[PDB]
C-alpha cells in the first residue's frame, strides 16, 4: 500500500487492517501513479522487511498491474509511461537489491518486476533491464536466491508478452540462460528455474535454431540436462524435448537417434508415474506429427507436385520396442480411482490408439498375442488390458485382415459382458459398441446375433457407465442392419429388416430405459432419445405397428411435460426440461416422417395443438422455437394440402418468427418454412404472401442478419414465383432491382470460404432466376404473354453468367443450375438467344464439360441443355 | 482414412464419437429441401 502502511504490516500482519487500508488505494494511490512508486521502492530491499509483508506488498503490487482483460491494464501502463522521467529509472536502483533477500523466494517480487518491464517492452525506450539482469548471471558471487529470482523473472518476462517483441536480444539472452543450465552450479533450484526459463523462451527463439552453430550446443546441454538426479529438472527436461520435437520435426534427425531415442525408451520404461507420461506425451507428439506430415504427402500427390516435407518414419520405424512395453503399462490399472485424473495408463491407452491409426496394418502382429494370450487370464487387471487394447486397434488397417480375429472372438466378447468385476464388463462393452460402429460386416452374421441382441438387451438396464455404450451400439447397428437389406428393389423402403423379429422388442426396452431415474448420468437420457430416433428412422416395411404405438406413447410423453414447463423453481429446470422438448419435438417429427399418409390425420389435430400451445414458451428464445419450427416444417410437408385450416391461426406466430432477426436461428428455419414447404398449399397462399414479401423485403434491408440468410431468402423468392406462377405481377419489380444489385458483389481469394460463400450466393441467385422464368412460362404448352417483361434483363443475365464462368474456381452444382438457367431460355423465346449465345462461347465450355461431370444432376442439366440448343440451332 | 479431428487429449479417452444431433437436422432437411426441389422441377420433362 504504502511506506507508512507496509511498515505496520511488518509489525503486525492482519487480513482486515489490510483490506481496511487497500481501500484508499483505489481512491488515491492508482490515480496519483507519479510520485507512488517511490514508497513502494523502499521498504522490501531491507531485509528487516518480513516475508508476511513484502508478500503483502507484492500482492498488491500484482494486482495493480495485471488483470484477467489485458487493455485496462494497457491504459495503466500508457500511464505509467508519461513518467517515466522517474519511472522504472529510479526502481533500476530498487530491484538490483530487492532480488536474492530475505526469505527463499521470489516473494512475488519477480513478478511485480516483470509487470514493469512487460509494460515498458511494448515502447523499448528503455533497454537497460537486459544488462541489469544478465550482470548477476556471471556475478562472481552468484547467490542462488539471486541467480533463481532472475532467471525466473527472465522466465516471467518471456512468457507474459507478446513473443514477437524480445527479438532485439534473443541472442544475448539465450547466450545468458544456458549459463545456468549447467549442473556446475552446486544449487539445485537454480537448475529448476533455468529449465523452467527455457520452456516459456522457445516462442520466439526462432532464429537461434535456424543454424546450426548454436543449435548443436543447444541440444547436447538439453539431452545431457536429462542424465540428472533431481526429480524435477528430470521432468522439466523431458517437458522441454517436447515441443522442441513439435516446433523443429525437420531438425531431429541428429539427435533423435543418438541420444533422444534411448533417453525416451527409458523414460517410457521409468517406474515413476511422471518419467512415463512425460515420453508418452512425446511419442504421442511424434506421431501427431507423422500423421500430418502423411496428410500432407497424400494432398501432394493427388496434386501430382513433389512434397516439401520428407518424413523420417521415427513412430513407423520403432514398433517392436514401443508395442510391448505399452501393453505392459494398461496392466497397472489402478483398483479405485474416480475415473478423472490422468493416470499414466489412459494416456498408454490413447497413445496406443493413436500408434494404430499411424502405423496402419503392422502393428497387429505385435499385439495379437497379448491379446490373444491375456483374455482369459484369471487375474482381472490383464483381462482389462486384453480387452481395452483390443478396442484400440479396431482403426488403421483394413477390416479384410481384422475380420477373422472379430469373427472368432465374438463369443468371449458376449461372455466377457458378463464378470464379477466392473472394469472388465465396461471395457467389454467399449470394445463391443466400437467393434459393431467400425466393422457392420462382421456383426450382422448370424452366427452370433442372436446372443449378441439377447446379451445387448439384457445389459440395457444395468449401470449408466454400460447403458451409455449399449446405446450408440444399437445404433451404428441398425443403421448397418438397414443399409444390408436383403432386397431394396424399390426405392420406397426395404421391404424385410434383419432385426424384424427383435424390433418391438428392442422398441420397449428403449421406451423402458429412456425414462429410467438415473438418465443424467453419463447423458444417458439424450443418448437413449438419440438411438430411439435412428432406429424409428432406419425401421422396415414391416414393424409399421410398432411404429404405430411407439407414436402414441411419444404423444403421451409429449404433453406430459407441458405442466414442468410452467412449473420452474431454477435455471436447471429450464435447461433439462429444454432439452427434453427439443428432443421429444426431434422424435416427433422422425416417427411422423413413417407413418402412413392415413394414419397422420387422426393425429395432427392433437400434434398442431400441442405445438401451437408450446410455442408460446418463454414469450421468445432461440432454445424453443425452433424445435417448433423444424416440427411444422415437417408436418406441413408430409400433410399436404389439408393444412389450410390449421395455416389461419398459425400466420400470426409465423409472422413472429419472420421478424426475429437478433436470433439468426430461428430465422433460417422460418425462411424454410415459407420457402417449399409452405408452397404444398399451392394456389391458396395468395392472400397470405403480400405480408411474407413484405417482411422478407425488410429482412432483406436490414443488414444485422447472418450472412446465411440470403440465399435461403432468394430460394423463397424463387419457390414463390413458382408457385404463384401468374400473379406476380407488381411484385418482380421490387424484387428483381433487389437481386440485380446483389448479385454484382465481389470478394477476393484471400479465404476459400470467402469463395464458396460466393459461389452459394451466385448458384441462389440463379436458381431464383430459373424459378421466375418457369413460373411466369407456366406448364402451358404455349408460352404466356405475361412472360415478356423479363425479356429486356435477358443479356444481364446471360453477362452474369457469363462472368461466373471467367472464374474457374468452381464446384459441383453452380454448372447444374447454369445449365437449368440456359436450357430454359430457348424454349420461351426461341428465335433470339440462338444469337446472343452465339457471341460469347465462354458456356460452350461449362455445357461440353457437364456431359463428363462427376454428378448425376450436372449431367443430366447438361445433357438436357445441349439437346435443348442442338434442337433449335438445327431450323437455321 | 484419417478423417476424425484431432481432440485435446483430455476428451479422447472413451468418447462416444458422435457428432451433435441439432446441427445434423439442419443439413438433413437441406438435403431433403434440394431433394424435393428436384424432384418437382423434374415434373417438366
Amino acid at each position: 500500500m504504502e511506506l507508512i502502511t507496509i511498515l505496520e504490516k511488518t509489525v503486525s500482519p492482519d487480513r482486515l487492517e489490510l483490506e481496511a487500508a487497500q481501500k484508499f488505494l483505489e481512491r488515491a494511490a492508482v490515480e496519483n501513479l507519479p510520485t507512488f512508486l517511490v514508497e513502494l521502492s523502499r521498504v522490501l530491499a531491507n531485509p528487516g522487511n518480513s516475508q508476511v509483508a513484502r508478500v503483502a506488498a507484492g500482492l498488491q503490487i500484482k494486482n495493480s498491474l495485471t488483470s484477467k482483460d489485458p487493455d485496462i491494464k494497457a491504459q495503466y501502463q500508457q500511464r505509467w509511461l508519461a513518467i517515466d522521467a522517474n519511472a522504472r529509472r529510479e526502481v533500476k536502483n530498487y530491484v538490483l537489491q530487492t532480488l536474492g533477500t530475505e526469505t527463499y523466494r521470489p516473494s512475488s517480487a519477480s513478478q511485480c518486476v516483470a509487470g514493469i518491464a512487460c509494460a515498458e517492452i511494448p515502447v523499448n525506450q528503455w533497454p537497460e533491464l537486459i544488462p541489469q539482469l544478465v550482470a548477476n548471471v556471471t556475478n562472481p558471487n552468484s547467490t542462488e536466491h539471486m541467480k533463481e529470482s532472475t532467471l525466473e523473472a527472465i522466465g516471467y518476462i518471456c512468457q507474459d508478452i507478446d513473443p514477437e517483441q524480445l527479438q532485439d536480444k534473443s541472442n544475448e539472452i539465450l547466450t545468458a540462460i544456458i549459463q545456468g543450465m549447467r549442473k556446475e552450479e552446486p544449487s539445485n533450484n537454480v537448475k529448476l528455474a533455468a529449465t523452467n526459463a527455457l520452456l516459456n523462451s522457445l516462442e520466439f527463439t526462432k532464429a537461434n535454431f535456424d543454424k546450426e552453430s548454436e543449435r548443436h550446443f543447444i541440444m547436447q546441454v538439453v539431452c545431457e540436462a536429462t542424465q540428472c538426479p533431481d526429480t524435477r529438472v528430470r521432468v522439466a527436461a523431458l517437458q522441454n524435448l517436447v515441443k522442441i520435437m513439435s516446433l523443429y520435426y525437420q531438425y531431429m534427425e541428429t539427435y533423435m537417434g543418438p541420444a533422444l531415442f534411448a533417453i525416451t525408451i527409458e523414460a517410457m520404461k521409468s517406474d515413476i508415474d511422471e518419467v512415463a507420461l512425460q515420453g508418452i506425451e512425446f511419442w504421442s507428439n511424434v506421431c501427431d506429427e507423422e500423421m500430418d506430415l502423411a496428410i500432407e504427402a497424400s494432398e501432394a500427390a493427388e496434386q501430382g507436385r513433389p512434397p516439401e516435407h520428407t518424413s523420417k518414419f521415427y513412430a513407423k520405424g520403432a514398433l517392436q520396442y514401443l508395442v510391448p512395453i505399452l501393453t505392459q503399462t494398461l496392466t497397472k490399472q489402478d483398483e479405485n480411482d474416480d475415473d478423472d485424473d490422468w493416470n499414466p495408463c489412459k494416456a498408454a491407452g490413447v497413445c496406443l490408439m493413436l500408434l494404430a491409426t499411424c502405423c496402419e496394418d503392422d502393428i497387429v502382429p505385435h499385439v495379437l498375442p497379448f491379446i490373444k494370450e491375456h483374455i482369459k487370464n484369471p487375474d482381472w487387471r490383464y483381462r482389462d488390458a486384453a480387452v481395452m487394447a483390443f478396442g484400440c486397434i479396431l482403426e488403421g488397417p483394413e477390416p479384410s485382415q481384422l475380420k477373422p480375429l472379430v469373427i472368432q472372438a465374438m463369443p468371449t466378447l458376449i461372455e466377457l459382458m458378463k464378470d464379477p468385476s466392473v472394469v472388465v464388463r465396461d471395457t467389454a462393452a467399449w470394445t463391443v459398441g466400437r467393434i459393431c460402429e467400425l466393422l457392420p460386416e462382421a456383426a450382422i452374421n448370424d452366427v452370433y446375433l442372436a446372443p449378441l441382441l439377447q446379451c445387448l438387451i439384457e445389459g440395457l438396464s444395468a449401470e449408466p457407465r454400460v447403458a451409455s455404450n449399449v446405446c450408440w451400439a444399437f445404433s451404428s447397428l441398425a443403421e448397418a442392419a438397414y443399409e444390408a437389406a436383403d432386397v431394396a428393389d424399390d426405392q420406397e423402403e426395404p421391404a424385410t429388416y434383419c432385426l424384424s423379429s427383435s424390433f418391438e422388442l428392442i422398441v420397449q426396452k428403449l421406451l423402458e430405459t429412456t425414462d429410467r431415474p438415473d438418465g443424467h448420468q453419463n447423458n444417458l437420457r439424450s443418448s437413449a432419445y438419440e438411438s430411439l430416433m435412428e432406429i424409428v428412422k432406419n425401421s422396415a416395411k414391416d414393424c409399421y405397428p410398432a411404429v404405430q404405438k411407439t407414436t402414441l406413447v411419444i404423444m403421451e410423453r409429449l404433453q406430459q411435460v407441458l405442466q414442468m414447463e410452467s412449473h420452474i423453481q431454477s435455471t436447471s429446470d429450464r435447461i433439462q426440461f429444454n432439452d427434453l422438448q427439443s428432443l421429444l419435438c426431434a422424435t416427433l417429427q422422425n416417427v411422423l416422417r413413417k407413418v402412413q399418409h392415413q394414419d397422420a390425420l387422426q393425429i395432427s389435430d392433437v400434434v398442431m395443438a400441442s405445438l401451437l400451445r408450446m410455442f408460446q414458451s418463454t414469450a421468445g428464445s432461440g432454445g424453443v422455437q425452433e424445435d417448433a419450427l423444424m416440427a411444422v416444417s415437417t408436418l406441413v410437408e408430409v400433410l399436404g394440402g389439408e393444412f389450410l385450416k390449421y395455416m389461419e391461426a398459425f400466420k400470426p406466430f409465423l409472422g413472429i418468427g419472420l421478424k426475429n432477426y437478433a436470433e439468426y436461428q430461428v430465422c433460417l428455419a422460418a425462411v424454410g418454412l415459407v420457402g417449399d414447404l409452405c408452397r404444398a398449399l399451392q394456389s391458396n397462399i395468395i392472400p397470405f404472401c403480400d405480408e411474407v414479401m413484405q417482411l422478407l423485403l425488410e429482412n432483406l434491408g436490414n443488414e444485422n442478419v447472418h450472412r446465411s440468410v440470403k440465399p435461403q431468402i432468394l430460394s423463397v423468392f424463387g419457390d414463390i414465383a413458382l408457385a404463384i406462377g401468374g400473379e406476380f405481377k407488381k411484385y418482380l419489380e421490387v424484387v428483381l432491382n433487389t437481386l440485380q444489385q446483389a448479385s454484382q458483389a465481389q470478394v477476393d481469394k484471400s479465404d476459400y470460404d470467402m469463395v464458396d460463400y460466393l459461389n452459394e450466393l451466385r448458384e441462389s441467385c440463379l436458381e431464383a432466376y430459373t424459378g421466375i422464368v418457369q413460373g411466369l412460362k407456366g406448364d402451358q404448352e404455349n408460352v404466356h404473354p405475361d412472360v415478356m417483361l423479363v425479356q429486356p434483363r435477358v443479356e444481364f443475365i446471360l453477362s452474369f453468367i457469363d462472368h461466373i464462368a471467367g472464374d474457374e474456381d468452381h464446384t459441383d452444382g453452380v454448372v447444374a443450375c447454369a445449365a437449368g438457367l440456359i436450357g430454359d431460355l430457348c424454349t420461351a423465346f426461341g428465335k433470339d438467344v440462338l444469337k446472343l449465345v452465339e457471341a460469347r462461347p465462354m458456356i460452350h465450355e461449362l455445357l461440353t464439360e457437364g456431359r463428363r461431370s462427376k454428378t448425376n444432376k450436372a449431367k443430366t442439366l447438361a445433357t438436357w441443355a445441349t439437346k435443348e440448343l442442338r434442337k433449335l440451332k438445327n431450323q437455321a | 482414412m484419417a478423417e476424425s479431428l484431432r481432440s485435446p487429449r483430455r476428451s479422447l479417452y472413451k468418447l462416444v464419437g458422435s457428432p451433435p444431433w441439432k446441427e445434423a437436422f439442419r443439413q438433413r432437411c437441406l438435403e431433403r429441401m434440394r431433394n424435393s426441389r428436384d424432384r418437382l422441377l423434374n415434373r417438366y420433362r
